[PDB]
């Protein structure tokens, strides 16, 4: 006699604010030269977005933070991961050392900091 | 005037809105010490792109199970969304502070936040650490005490507007508790 | 305070003649000699230790204990001398958790099962203050010690009727078992502690297997639920001449 | 067997089609809770002659009577006789979670069951006696996980509603 | 265990709120009809040894298999240890009258009696019956209407102490059934 | 019908065993590789019109005697009558693969094909090369090296699936052998 | 309980064989570094109070929800309970760091600790951290990378007393969890 | 079973900065050794390798010989690549202070690889002990035509560190 899908999706539309995952956000600026007519605050409305491509200075720094570490390698182990579904030819140069690997090595360029 | 901001949050839509120097010397001294307080705004919001990136990495300096595989900061993409939640926590920690009230807070962020992360997984125990970094940056950046990073302003104390948003931060941490 | 068990389907508890020979001048006590000596000390083996089996090569490091116990017949102080032993802690300290160590105290030197949270939680008060012989002397030196055993029987399982909690008879017949049952079985582990620090009780099946011989163990269960679900309220309604009255 | 597999194909070899969308999104629940009734049955399992014991006690404790002379327990070649009937169905309850459903309960010890328990004067209140003691006495971290004793204690209740 | 006072004081604990005049107007009538709860207990304990013998001989009349061979109130051993057993229960719940909450006969007296009832064989259906005989027995006191036993009281309600009684009669048979 | 779990219960039954230790691995290798079979029988079902006409007149070209006048599959009556005498075979066999046990194949297809195609004088060896072409077929849908259609799939080794599903249809060719 | 001398003979007690030469090495290594093993075990029981005191009060700043009111570490005797535990944790690991071997820290500290910690309901995320800050500050000393309080050791390797005792600290956190 | 450079394709750089760099330094006990560790190798990393190989021909010469494995230019040009990717991984392995990486992304498979090469396996143990007896030279600072200078203490634990790493690679091409 109830419709379920109906008086829940109801029921989860007024309790859960409309708001939540739309991302976006008050951005603030500030403006001022110094004179009393030069202070606007501009408190508008924007969505933020997932900024892609600096996470890559963040994701990669703190893989070879954590690599370095002699003591956070121990008391924070990592878990056994699984290589993909590359499958062994019989040849053992390209098995073991494939052309995604061939002939890739690390350098290490020290400097100041 | 100051409620008109308001409207443009509530409407979920790209709105603009702004004050005059006449009716921001009438808000500034209608509100008491109100030239401090848009020197606590433009404390953080000048250095807010640094310091979601130094707490993000900060909350894997201390934990690098984050990036494990099976982390909750990998696949490229989880990261990128990590730093786009600390960047909207920080937006609206410092309209709190510009507005000088919480009620904003609440509802248009921290409402319902604490189900969005069990729902996805996301471990709240490290997004606490990562806004106490950020709670820690933002009484050092309004005191005037950062190391690295000095901004000349006029003389005074500013340890009341601090403690306030120390606690608009622990509002934050409350939330997602 | 009558309790239908006790004294009709136990036996009578075991212990020295009287508790005026301490008063008498001329000894130290009724001299019981060593028929009527012996088969006492078996029952102290029998009580603090559970059935443990103690051999022969065990109870060459208890000499000095007994030795004492012939000539000063003090029950009290052989039972404190025998859990300050190696062979009380090699059984029930070493390799167990510490509430384990805990509700065996009170099985051991009590014949109780404790009743509390928070009496459980200031033994473990004296073990920060004083190891583990801060908990033995305090359990021996204490009122309820003194008002049921004294220094003249053992320490037995008391069916006493008027238990200060009904889950105190509960957790002493978990703690007991059969007479073909020592204390050892679990791999540490106590038994009776997620009913102590949740307010929840035991299982049916484990108490009436340590009942004794006359007292209907194990009838009475329905075959549905065991215990008590504390969110229902039951509609319970008298009647009245008129209708039926819900004083809820 | 009553299974997830058995019911998605038995319901479309009676219609005569091809296993479609919804028939393989059921496999992926046998796939979504094989971790929780799986550890359910190895801790059963490794731990079964010290359960049917308990249990068996559980019906000579309620009904201590069939222990008099003239009673299903009178002598000692039928007391043995109820614990291997009990070792029975709890194995039958470790078979139950290894498949999936309730095939191994019903193909082999609820089908018929009545017939042969009347038949012999066993009372069924005591099959019952055995396996609701069991279905109380067991907690939620420290026997198994919480969904692994979900899963347990449903088979369990499905043989109480069986037997009644 | 808790009384009337103390259950005020761990309902504002959950909130850290202080106990102010809104909640303390339920207090300031407790200790206004605080003479009714005295003039009421002792009409239930100068009575309490005939309200026992009543309630249990009173359920060997509607159920006089309780005493013939094979019953659980068949010999002296049985039937002694049925009324002391009815006996701790009317003294629990005289406990929890004079408190005004009743956390005394839950955790001491009901926490694990159905355990013991079906260890020791104890019938649950008639146990109930003398204790609502019982529950009979105490609001029949209370409100002077019984047919002996006249007692001598000041004039006006009791009508809400004969029924907060009534309810802590029937926790006993919610936690037994 | 057993599947790939109540398969080993019947193994351990005959023992009076439990299913747990050793017995217990090769089931949850069942499930780690559970993702892998459904994703090979939605591969079948999804080609099964192009399977089975592809296989009937793979049949047909290699003996044309069947179309000659008087044979097996001379008219439509009995040219629609084998399109759907192999497209039941076909749709007993993805049965099989579904739950991992041949116990679908064998008691609801293959008991009693012998006998049947005996009355109905149907070619054993026309048949069995019907059913062959299928296997090879399905050997080349479930490994992605089919020469007329590629499907999108996750990387990874699959030819213990293809070569579970070759035992099937030799038991179908046994049969009828 | 064990050591790791009492390891290698209840290993061989089991074979019925004496312990060799080439089961003698890893042993006659340990009585080589023994020196080394009891110069890092002091380093923890001289910082033990600060340590306990650290980790706990971190496990605050994490999670600031243990501290309102319906918290778990809310009021004073819940506080002092914590520092109570987190010393019994840093108690038994420093029994098995000087014993080399995890028996006794496994069965009278770990043994029904998950069963324990549930019925009382302390939350099993935040136990785990304050088992882990004090994991790395227990790496630290035997590193000797401390931030204050250098100590003044010998001078070689110490890494592998420092990852048997980052064994031990997650032997506590695959027990609670 | 390797280390927290998982990262395969997505930007392959990783630097660490400076203030990073004081989360790092006050983490490793010498730190200030470890650094100046591997800095006495890679600034020196094109002439261990060209001194690496022609010291294997110095004392094998008939591997310029026809037949031989290092006539025909690419494959001389071949082996002063795997000499150097040989240094090249354990110089991130002493700053690592573990072999993983070195041990499943370079040796892991490198002896099967050799035998289906060609590769003769006995002057490879030949040119790679050179290298250990190089670094544990430079680390020291006994390096006789070069001397670099640095601050006043012992580096000996270092230098059995990476004799140990040299003898990984010496074991995994056995
Ligand atoms: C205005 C609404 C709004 C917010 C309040 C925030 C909160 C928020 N974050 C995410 C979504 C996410 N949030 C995180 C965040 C984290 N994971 C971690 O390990 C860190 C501790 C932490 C921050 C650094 C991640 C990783 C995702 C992506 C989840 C995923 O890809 O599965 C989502 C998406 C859920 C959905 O769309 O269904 C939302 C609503 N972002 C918003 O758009
Ligand atoms: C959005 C635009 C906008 C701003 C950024 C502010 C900027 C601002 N604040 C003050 C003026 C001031 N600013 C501060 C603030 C501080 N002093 C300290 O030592 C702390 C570091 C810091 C507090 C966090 C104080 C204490 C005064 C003087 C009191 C006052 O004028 O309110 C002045 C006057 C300077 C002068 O004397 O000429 C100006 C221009 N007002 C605006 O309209
Ligand atoms: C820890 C302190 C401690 C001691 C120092 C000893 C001392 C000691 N010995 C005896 C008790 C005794 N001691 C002896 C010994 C002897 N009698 C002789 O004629 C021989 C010369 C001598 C042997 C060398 C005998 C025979 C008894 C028992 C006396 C009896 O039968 O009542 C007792 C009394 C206890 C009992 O009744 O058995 C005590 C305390 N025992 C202890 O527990
Ligand atoms: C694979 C599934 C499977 C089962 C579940 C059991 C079911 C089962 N149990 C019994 C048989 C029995 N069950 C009981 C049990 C009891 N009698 C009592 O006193 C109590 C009521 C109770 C103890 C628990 C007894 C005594 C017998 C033997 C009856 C007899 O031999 O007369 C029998 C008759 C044949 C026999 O003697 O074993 C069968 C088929 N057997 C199976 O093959
Ligand atoms: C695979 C089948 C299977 C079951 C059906 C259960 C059943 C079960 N429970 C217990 C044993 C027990 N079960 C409990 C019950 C609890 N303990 C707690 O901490 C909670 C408070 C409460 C659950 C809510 C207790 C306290 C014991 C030990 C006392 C006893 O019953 O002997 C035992 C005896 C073995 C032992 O010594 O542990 C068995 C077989 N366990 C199983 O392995
Ligand atoms: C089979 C045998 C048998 C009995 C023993 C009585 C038992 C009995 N007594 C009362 C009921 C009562 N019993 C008493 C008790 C007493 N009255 C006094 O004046 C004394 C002081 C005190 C001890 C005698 C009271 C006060 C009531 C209720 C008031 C009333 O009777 O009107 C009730 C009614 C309860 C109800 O309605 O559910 C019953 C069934 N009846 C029986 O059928
Ligand atoms: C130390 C022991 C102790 C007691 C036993 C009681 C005794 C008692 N009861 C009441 C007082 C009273 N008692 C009743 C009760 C009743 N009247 C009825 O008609 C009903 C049958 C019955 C209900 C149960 C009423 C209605 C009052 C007056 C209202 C009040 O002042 O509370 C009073 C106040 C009036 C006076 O002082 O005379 C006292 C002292 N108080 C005590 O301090
Ligand atoms: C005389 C007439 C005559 C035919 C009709 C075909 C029939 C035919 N097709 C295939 C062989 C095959 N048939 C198919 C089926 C298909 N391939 C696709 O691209 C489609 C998606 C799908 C149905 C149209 C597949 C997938 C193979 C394997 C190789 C491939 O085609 O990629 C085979 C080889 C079977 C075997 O190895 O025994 C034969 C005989 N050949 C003939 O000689
Ligand atoms: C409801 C319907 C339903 C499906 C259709 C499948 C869909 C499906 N396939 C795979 C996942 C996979 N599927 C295959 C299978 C193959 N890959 C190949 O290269 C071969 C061509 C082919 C047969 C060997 C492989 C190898 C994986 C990778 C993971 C694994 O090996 O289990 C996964 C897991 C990876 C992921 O989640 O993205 C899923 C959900 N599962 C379902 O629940
Ligand atoms: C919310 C508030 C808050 C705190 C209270 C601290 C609590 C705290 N301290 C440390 C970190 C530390 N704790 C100590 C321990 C001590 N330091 C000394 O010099 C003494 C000997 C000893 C007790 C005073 C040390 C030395 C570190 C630095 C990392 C380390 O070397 O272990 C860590 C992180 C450990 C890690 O993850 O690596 C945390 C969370 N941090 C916070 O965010
Ligand atoms: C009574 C208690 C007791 C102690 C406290 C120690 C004290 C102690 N430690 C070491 C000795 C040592 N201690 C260390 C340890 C270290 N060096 C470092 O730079 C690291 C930071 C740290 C690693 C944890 C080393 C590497 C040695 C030398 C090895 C050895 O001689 O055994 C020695 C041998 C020689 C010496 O250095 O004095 C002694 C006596 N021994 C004891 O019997
Ligand atoms: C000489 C100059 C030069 C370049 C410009 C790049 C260009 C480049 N990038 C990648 C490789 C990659 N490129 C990205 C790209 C991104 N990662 C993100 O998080 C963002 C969405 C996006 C940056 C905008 C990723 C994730 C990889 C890893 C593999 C892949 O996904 O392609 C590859 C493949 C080889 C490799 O994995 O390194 C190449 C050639 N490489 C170079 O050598
Ligand atoms: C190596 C491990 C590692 C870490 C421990 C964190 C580093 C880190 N820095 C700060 C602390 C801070 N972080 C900043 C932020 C900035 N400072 C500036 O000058 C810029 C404008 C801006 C982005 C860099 C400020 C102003 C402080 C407070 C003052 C200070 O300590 O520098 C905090 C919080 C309080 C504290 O513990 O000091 C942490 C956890 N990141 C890491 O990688
Ligand atoms: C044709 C025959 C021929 C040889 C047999 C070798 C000679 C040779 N020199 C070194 C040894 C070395 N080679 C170097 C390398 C260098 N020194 C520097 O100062 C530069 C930076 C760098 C490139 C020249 C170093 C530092 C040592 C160790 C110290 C030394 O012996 O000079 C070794 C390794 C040590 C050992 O003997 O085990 C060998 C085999 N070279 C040859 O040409």
């Amino acid at each position: 006699v109830v419709l379920p899908v109906a008086r829940a999706g109801l029921a989860a539309t007024a309790k859960k604010n409309q708001y939540m995952g739309t991302s976006v956000a008050p951005e603030i600026v500030l403006t001022d030269k110094g004179s009393d007519m030069s202070r606007k605050v501009k408190t508008e409305d924007k969505k933020v977005a997932a900024d892609q491509a600096a996470a890559m200075g963040i994701l990669a720094n703190m893989s070879l933070y954590a690599s370095l570490n002699p003591v956070k390698r121990m008391t924070y182990k990592a878990k056994e991961q699984a290589p993909a579904y590359v499958k062994k030819t019989g040849n053992p140069v390209e098995d073991f050392y494939p052309s995604s690997w061939r002939n890739m090595a690390p350098v290490i360029s020290l400097s100041a900091n | 005037m100051l409620d008109a901001f308001s409207r443009v949050v509530v409407n979920s839509d790209a709105k603009a809105a702004y004050v005059g120097g006449s009716d921001l010397q009438a808000l500034k001294s209608f509100i008491a010490d109100g030239n401090k307080r848009l020197d606590a705004v433009n404390s953080i919001v000048s250095n807010a792109s640094c310091m979601v990136s130094d707490a993000v990495s900060g909350m894997i300096c201390e934990n690098p199970g984050l990036i494990s595989p099976g982390g909750n900061c990998y696949t490229n993409r989880r990261m990128a969304a990590c730093l786009r939640d600390g960047e909207i926590i920080l937006r609206y920690v410092s309209y709190a502070l510009l507005a000088g009230d919480a009620s904003v807070l609440e509802d248009r962020c921290l409402n319902g936040l604490k189900e969005t992360y069990i729902a996805l997984g996301v471990p709240t125990n490290s997004s606490i650490r990562a806004v106490s970094i950020m709670k820690a940056q933002a009484v050092a950046f309004i005191t005037n005490t950062a190391t690295e990073r000095k901004m000349s302003f006029a003389a005074g104390d500013c340890t009341s507007l601090a403690s306030e948003v120390a606690s608009y931060f622990d509002r934050v941490g409350a939330a997602i508790s | 305070a009558f309790s239908s068990i006790q004294n009709v389907l136990t036996d009578a508890p075991l212990g020295t003649p009287s508790a005026m020979g301490f008063l008498d001048e001329r000894t130290e006590k009724p001299l019981m000699g060593p028929s009527e000596m012996d088969e006492l000390v078996y029952a102290v083996y029998k009580q603090v230790f559970g059935n443990a089996h103690i051999m022969e090569s065990e109870r060459a490091e208890l000499r000095d204990a007994e030795s004492l116990f012939r000539y000063l017949r003090d029950v009290r102080e052989f039972v404190r001398a025998l859990a300050k032993s190696n062979a009380y802690t090699s059984r029930f300290l070493q390799g167990n958790q510490q509430y384990r160590f805990f509700e065996l105290n009170f099985k051991h030197l009590l014949g109780r099962g404790p009743r509390s949270l928070e009496e459980m939680a200031s033994h473990s008060a004296l073990y920060a203050e004083g190891g583990f012989e801060a908990v033995i002397d305090a359990i021996l030196d204490s009122d309820e010690y003194a008002q049921e055993f004294g220094s003249t029987v053992v320490p037995y399982c008391r069916f006493k009727g008027e238990y200060p909690t009904n889950e105190e008879f509960n957790r002493m017949l978990v703690l007991k078992g059969a007479n073909s049952t020592s204390d050892k079985a679990g791999k540490g582990r106590s038994k009776l502690c997620y009913s102590i620090a949740a307010g929840c009780s035991q299982n049916w099946l484990s108490m009436s297997k340590a009942l004794p011989f006359g007292t209907e163990k194990g009838t009475g269960f329905n075959l549905i639920s065991s215990s008590r679900n504390p969110a229902a309220r039951p509609r319970i309604g008298t009647k009245i001449p008129g209708g039926v009255v819900f004083s809820s | 067997m009553k299974s997830v597999i058995t019911t998605v194909v038995s319901a479309a070899d009676a219609a005569g089609r091809f296993p479609s969308n919804s028939d393989l999104e059921s496999i992926q629940g046998n796939i979504q809770r094989s971790a929780a009734r799986l550890e359910a049955a190895e801790k059963l399992a490794g731990n079964h002659e010290a359960v049917v014991k308990e249990a068996g006690d559980a019906c000579f404790a309620k009904y201590a009577y069939l222990k008099n002379p003239g009673e299903a327990g009178e002598n000692q070649e039928k007391i043995n006789k109820c614990y291997r009937d009990v070792d029975h169905y709890m194995r039958l309850v470790n078979y139950c979670l290894v498949v999936g459903g309730t095939g191994p309960l019903d193909e082999w010890g609820i089908a018929g069951a009545r017939e042969v328990y009347r038949t012999l004067n066993l009372p069924t209140s005591a099959y019952v006696a055995s396996i609701a003691y069991t279905r109380d006495r067991l907690c939620v971290p420290r026997d198994m996980s919480a969904q692994a004793g979900v899963e347990f204690s449903a088979y369990l209740d499905y043989l109480i509603n069986a037997l009644s």
